[PDB]
């Protein structure tokens, strides 16, 4: 994802027999990650229904 | 076997821009300066210009 930074300069003198010049504007960058994860365990059988409970 | 992710193919995404303002939040404001008389306007507005009175 982008973005634009604020412009920002100095002024100038306003003043006669001279003139004036523009300024710019620039952009930028962003950036993130997707990441995953998870897991499985077992139980077992027998030992559950002979150690009363599951 | 497999279609495996490596074959298929990935897009990307966008989404679209976003204003950023880089501060110094500044203010000193409010103080000196403030609250004009109406002496400096008669040296402000036309007619009768500039420089300063005396």
């Amino acid at each position: 994802m982008p973005y634009w930074n604020d412009l920002d300069g100095d002024s100038q003198v306003l003043n006669d027999t001279d003139d004036l010049v523009p300024q710019k504007i620039n952009a930028g960058q962003d950036k993130a990650v997707l990441i995953l994860r998870g897991n499985a365990w077992s139980s077992h059988d027998l030992a559950a229904t002979l150690s009363g409970s599951d | 076997a497999y279609t495996k992710i490596s074959d298929v193919i990935v897009p990307e995404l966008f989404n679209p821009y976003v204003i950023n303002t880089t501060t110094q939040l500044s203010a000193f404001f409010q103080s000196g300066i403030a609250a004009t008389d109406d002496e400096l306007n008669a040296l402000a507005k036309k007619a009768g210009g500039g420089s300063t009175l005396n």
